[PDB]
């Protein structure tokens, strides 16, 4: 009677995220820190408040055992529990006033308890929070102003912030080129040409392919949805009709998946 | 950055409720995941699922998502994806799995009531005698916090009701004969299925978590809230988090056991469970409402994290 995982559950099929180690030997003040307790945390509802000690100590160890990181990272390990123990109503609407509050204490703490290490682990999440609780705020309000007051408050994010989010924009935005030609009823020829002098020729190969694949399967669909007619029209029971359909469109679509696709599409107006 | 999440292939996140990868047409229903997982490696898309709620027929999510896929895999080039889904999320990433089964690594679902949603009956019931279901204080309580989030829609009170009657148990019942997974258990078993499966002659890895917050206390079987202390300030700044403990004691009475204030334990398993012991709301589990959780609630982030590396050691 084996067990299926060494682990708990929420931390089984994982690797523990790697300590950030800077040149004095020491750790590395950053995210990184805070981002490796967190993950032993996430078993924490299946585990003693004990056995997750032992856990958190065995897995600095690993990674620092021997070295005056490992005594560094229980020093933080200290510092972050003596967080969670300081951590420690009337069904109406949300106000992004309590919430920026709320935020105020929360920083409070972390400074007390986490100090040198408060702005590594809550700096990022502190500004995006605030950040978004702003844009809430300002677009529920008498405002007419609400875009000039996003204009300017979009002006406040760090260089890494509106780096990332360019990137995520431009990932997404190639994805849209592509979904706006086939809302466009583009042709694979169509699709290729735009495509190609946009997102290069490889993604223009594979859109239209994309494009005739979808052509060819309505094309299929269509022929199989006459012969589905002809079987719903010889007036049979229910049950014998739907398991005559059910058959001719097991022999039909073939390719995995088809059969079971079909059948969604017979469930509404195709 | 660095590579700590950084898997074979694409992962996808799809979204459940009303409608958009927006909460209030403003912040992003996956509540700084997105950022968090491509800073770690991965190549993070977010489906954007509107118009009809059903997951199912032509034009309904299953399909809208599908169309997402292939418009990911044409500018990529990747060959396949991992989908991550939660709440409804989880069944529309059940439907491409199943119809393109060439195109999923993996399905993974997040509170996703595969065997329906008690709060989603108790609704149903209600409307048949009162077709606002403000009779209910609970269920005023459940419109008041999420016909807030919606978003592109001009009628949230009811798109936020309407978002239930995909998550009856007859619904997903009728959902699971239509799409069969060998990722579910026996029905009323209260076990999970197998952790993988074959589609034609492409494998799929399946996983599952879901969030237990709200657990059953006396007997008019009582229910408490396990993500927050005996007085916590998650009270006061999200509201979903008192609306969830209502839903969830309603669950309770109809014998749901532990859940999420949507989901119970029971429904939500699907492939390799991987923990349904997270001291979660239904939000709690989207980092909702913008990172607000109760002092017992693990970081959702670091789970979802934890999640793409597991993928990534595993192939995907
Ligand atoms: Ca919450």
């Amino acid at each position: 009677m084996p067990l299926p995982a060494a682990l708990p559950g929420a931390l089984a099929g994982s690797h523990a995220p790697r300590l950030p180690l800077a040149a004095g030997g020491r750790l590395a003040r950053t995210r990184a820190v805070r981002e490796f307790f967190d993950y032993c945390l996430t078993a924490q509802g299946e585990l003693t408040p004990a056995a997750l000690d032992a856990l958190v100590r065995r897995e600095i160890a690993a990674q620092l055992d021997g070295s005056p990181a490992q005594a560094e990272a229980l020093g933080v390990w200290r510092r972050y529990r003596a967080y969670f123990d300081a951590l420690a109503v009337l069904g109406d609407k949300l106000d992004p006033a309590a919430m920026q509050l709320a935020l105020d204490q929360r920083a409070a703490l972390a400074d007390r308890t986490l100090g040198e290490w408060a702005e590594p682990f809550f700096g990022d999440e502190q500004r995006r929070q605030r950040h978004d609780l702003e844009r809430i705020r300002i677009a529920n309000d008498t405002l007419s102003q609400k875009a000039a007051r996003l204009a300017a408050l979009d002006a406040q994010l760090t260089p890494d912030e509106r780096a990332q989010q360019a990137a995520l924009h431009a990932q997404q935005d190639a994805v849209t080129k592509i979904a706006d030609l086939q809302k466009a009823g583009a042709t694979p020829d169509q699709m290729r040409a735009q495509i190609a002098q946009t997102l290069g020729p490889e993604a223009a190969a594979r859109a239209a392919q994309m494009q005739q694949d979808d052509e060819a399967w309505q094309t299929r669909y269509q022929a199989y949805a006459a012969e589905r007619d002809r079987i719903a029209a010889q007036g049979l029971a229910p049950q014998d009709r739907d398991a005559r359909i059910a058959q001719l469109r097991q022999q039909t679509f073939t390719a995995p998946g088809e059969a079971i696709r079909a059948a969604s599409l017979d469930r509404g107006a195709g | 950055a660095d590579t700590y999440a950084a898997t074979r292939y694409p992962v996808i996140l799809v979204h459940g409720l009303a409608g958009t990868d927006k909460f209030a047409n403003v912040v992003d229903y996956w509540y700084g995941i997105q950022s968090d997982l491509q800073s770690h490696g991965a190549k993070v898309y977010v489906a954007n699922l509107s118009g009809f709620q059903s997951d199912d027929g032509p034009n309904g999510r299953g399909e809208q998502l599908l169309a997402y896929v292939k418009q990911v895999l044409a500018a990529t080039g990747a060959t396949k994806v991992n989908l991550i889904g939660h709440s409804q999320g989880g069944l529309t990433s059940r439907y491409v799995a199943a119809v393109a089964p060439q195109l999923v690594a993996s399905v993974t679902t997040i509170g996703t009531p595969h065997r329906g949603s008690e709060f989603a009956d108790f609704v149903q019931d209600v409307l048949k005698t009162d077709p606002t279901g403000l009779s209910s204080t609970v269920i005023a309580a459940f419109v008041n916090v999420f016909g807030t989030l919606v978003s592109s829609s001009h009628n949230t009170d009811q798109d936020a009701l309407a978002a239930l009657r995909t998550l009856t148990t007859a619904q997903t019942a009728t959902y699971n004969r239509n799409f069969p997974s060998a990722g579910l258990g026996a029905p009323g078993s209260c076990q999970t299925g197998a952790a993988t499966e074959t589609v034609g002659g492409s494998q799929h890895l399946l996983y599952s978590w879901g969030g237990t917050a709200i657990q059953p206390t006396s007997t008019v079987t009582g229910a408490t809230d396990t993500s927050t202390g005996t007085l916590d300030v998650a009270n006061v700044t999200d509201p979903s988090t008192l609306a969830l403990l209502a839903t969830g004691a309603v669950m309770i009475n109809r014998a749901s056991g532990q859940n999420d204030g949507l989901v119970s334990r029971c429904s939500s398993l699907f492939g390799q469970v991987i923990s349904t012991s997270y001291h979660w709301n239904h939000l709690d589990e989207i980092n909702q409402l913008l990172g607000v959780r109760g002092a017992n609630a693990e970081d959702p982030v670091a789970v979802i994290r934890t999640h793409v590396n597991r993928l990534k050691l595993q192939g995907v």
